[PDB]
């Protein structure tokens, strides 16, 4: 009821959970990709593995 | 010294995120110092708004 | 009727490559 | 919350500024991982209950 | 076998770093062994406590 105080209140929850398994990714952030520079040493992310 | 809405309250620490810690007032990770605050509704709100 | 296994029913626990190398 | 509902979320690219950022929570708890952090990640599957 | 006092000698040195680098892949209460996965998860103030 609306003349409930705030612990009595209803709240609506969302659980986001995550995997990064030993396996692919098939969720991602925002983030863009760039070139692949192979035969230099290079500062890297691949799937969020920095 | 400022007035801010009390949910942005929890922005005033070091190491938090938010539109008035990232782009109003920044404390740095090593603040030594004291913060305090105080609701103000009775001094700093207006009919129609402040 | 029954039969023994043996050594077999084993597979890549992970999709990981390792080699030249004993994983436990 | 006794008969929860879940839903899979995969092949897809998310957002997760568009969620902290709001003022619509009134908590935004964690845990493993930082929220502001979100977007620099990908994971194998994610589970919306 | 006749020069196990030598191989011997051998056998634990190459034991000894074994177990060096064996213990790498260790947590020790952290939520990665991997230094990578703790500073791509978490921010400093988090991260530095892992």
């Amino acid at each position: 009821q609306p003349t409930n105080g705030v612990g009595y209140q209803p709240y609506r929850v969302v659980v986001l959970s995550f995997e990064l398994l030993h396996a692919p990714a098939t969720v991602c952030g925002p983030k863009k990709s760039t070139n692949l520079v192979k035969n230099k040493c290079v500062n890297f992310n691949f799937n969020g593995l920095t | 010294s400022f007035v801010i809405r009390g949910d942005e309250v929890r922005q005033i620490a070091p190491g938090q995120t938010g539109k008035i810690a990232d782009y109003n007032y920044k404390l740095p990770d090593d603040f030594t110092g004291c913060v305090i605050a105080w609701n103000s509704n009775n001094l700093d709100s207006k009919v129609g708004g402040n | 009727a029954y039969t023994n296994s043996f050594t077999r029913g084993v597979y890549y626990p992970d999709k990981v490559f390792r080699s030249s190398v004993l994983h436990s | 919350v006794y008969a929860w509902n879940r839903k899979r979320i995969s092949n897809c690219v998310a957002d997760y500024s568009v969620l902290y950022n709001s003022a619509s929570f009134s908590t935004f708890k964690c845990y493993g991982v930082s929220p502001t952090k979100l977007n620099d990640l990908c994971f194998t599957n994610v589970y919306a209950d | 076998s006749a020069l196990g006092k030598l191989q011997d000698v051998v056998n634990q040195n190459a034991q000894a770093l074994n177990t060096l680098v064996k213990q790498l892949s260790s947590n020790f209460g952290a939520i990665s062994s991997v230094l990578n996965d703790i500073l791509s998860r978490l921010d400093k103030v988090e991260a530095e406590v892992q």
